[PDB]
């Protein structure tokens, strides 16, 4: 689960090319890739 | 502390006389 004001950043950019929004885009990318990094092995752990 | 190696993203050994136990 991702929170509010968390995918709305990942859809479009309400600003025009700001660095803090690059940091704010690389944070949500990680908060959405990390859970995948766990659930891709979780259904291997189910076999254990 | 450094901030520089993170702001880019977004020798010798002497012997001792000791008492070794495992």
């Amino acid at each position: 689960a991702i929170a509010s004001e968390a995918l709305s950043l990942l859809s479009n950019t309400y600003v025009d090319g700001t660095e803090i929004d690059s940091s704010l885009r690389i944070r949500a990318i990680q908060q959405m890739a990390r859970n995948l990094r766990t659930v891709l092995d979780s259904f291997e752990r189910g076999t254990a | 502390r450094g901030m520089d190696d993170v702001a880019r993203h977004l020798p010798v050994n002497a012997r001792v006389p000791a008492d070794l136990v495992i």
